[PDB]
């Protein structure tokens, strides 16, 4: 014990900001490739480590279009997220003024929180992922061909080209897991480049509903 | 063309191959029964004795 | 395990009324004091514990020696045994293999 949380501290960081950098974020590369054993060294031993605080990171910006949009993540500690916690993150995130920010939660979290999860603001949204699933990151799994986001007009293109209405094209569910990592919203498009049985590719498009 | 009788009856060295492997089937099946009874019978890494 | 009244032949319950713990029945006034100690219980029931440890588990079950395969004896499958049922029931041990791209799994 203390050594397997901290190898979960270490991976789950991994992995989340493997998504950061995924989805365009300033992030240095140096971070990307840090060991466990350097985790160890830039972070104490479980017992002297605090979950609450330690891992919230929020130097991610959207340097990619706007180095001044900032990005927050939280890691609660309890095993269900309580009315009150959020209370004090949503303050603390007015007073970063900032628009979102990730959960992660660790077993489950409260069903009123359930409910205030979906209607705490217009401006405001708020994305929650599981301890288990972030073990793990999708995008590397064997069965899971590789999606790339595009731009309105590649859409624009695309429409064109097989003359076609946006809502003929097949579609894929919001709450897809692809769908959460990439944290795109209802109404955008996704390619999707299949490996072949051979060198060769089939590229097929689908909606986000 | 044809077939007849005399293409189905068995040969001479057949008789002999199969009384020695029939003799030979049924002595191991008779050690291997002895020693399952006895409990001597080592069993298979993948199932019971049985 | 049971325990009967002599006088009515009925199930007795364990209760405490005074200074000591005793078998009594719930027809007639005959009871027994429990002064000293048995040792049989009704063999309790709770199901199977798989995953409290799973995964890579805590290493302080490290353990020097290891059997070996009959085929290929890679670096890398060390013991585990483990139980079957009941505290009267058997063990049962196991031999598993797991590099890729196959089902090995020895008993
Ligand atoms: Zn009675």
């Amino acid at each position: 014990d203390d050594e397997e949380e901290t190898y979960r501290l270490w991976k789950i960081r991994k992995t989340i900001m493997q998504l950061c950098h995924d989805r365009g974020y300033l992030v240095t590369q140096d971070e990307l490739d840090q060991t466990l054993e350097e985790f160890k060294a830039q972070s104490g031993d479980k017992p002297s480590e605090g979950r609450p605080r330690r891992t919230d990171l929020t130097v991610l910006v959207a340097h990619n279009d706007d180095p001044t949009d900032q990005m927050f993540v939280f890691f609660p500690e309890e095993p269900k997220v309580g009315i009150k916690t959020i209370k004090v993150y949503c303050q603390r995130m007015q007073e970063e003024n900032i628009t979102r920010a990730l959960i992660v939660v660790q077993q489950g979290m409260t069903p009123s929180a359930k409910q205030s999860l979906v209607d705490m603001a217009p401006k405001y949204i708020l994305e929650q992922f599981l301890q288990q699933e972030l073990l793990i990151n999708i995008t590397e799994h064997e069965l899971v061909p590789e999606h790339v986001v595009m731009t309105k007009e590649e859409v624009t293109e695309l429409l064109a080209r097989y003359k076609l209405r946006e809502n003929q094209l097949p579609r894929i569910q919001a709450g897809d897991p692809v769908a959460r990592y990439f944290g795109i919203k209802r109404g955008q498009v996704v390619k999707i480049i299949r490996p072949s049985e051979t060198a060769g590719r089939y590229i097929t498009y689908r909606l986000v509903q | 063309f044809s077939i007849g009788i005399g293409d189905v009856t068995p040969g001479q060295g057949l008789l002999k191959a199969k009384y020695e492997l029939l003799n030979a089937g049924y002595k191991k099946c008779d050690e291997y029964i002895e020693a399952l009874n006895t409990g001597k019978l080592q069993q298979q890494p993948g199932c019971t004795a049985e | 395990m049971l325990l009967f009244c002599p006088g009515c032949g009925n199930g007795l319950i364990v209760e405490e009324g005074q200074r000591c713990h005793r078998f009594s029945c719930n027809t007639c006034p005959y009871v027994h004091n429990i002064t000293r100690k048995v040792t049989n219980r009704k063999y309790p029931k709770l199901k199977e514990v798989d995953d409290v440890l799973g995964g890579a588990a805590a290493w302080e079950n490290v353990d020097s020696t290891a059997e070996s395969c009959p085929k290929c004896e890679h670096p890398r499958a060390y013991f585990m045994q483990l139980q079957t049922r009941s505290a009267d029931e058997p063990m049962t041990t196991f031999y598993k293999c797991c590099n890729a791209q196959c089902g090995h799994r020895w008993r």
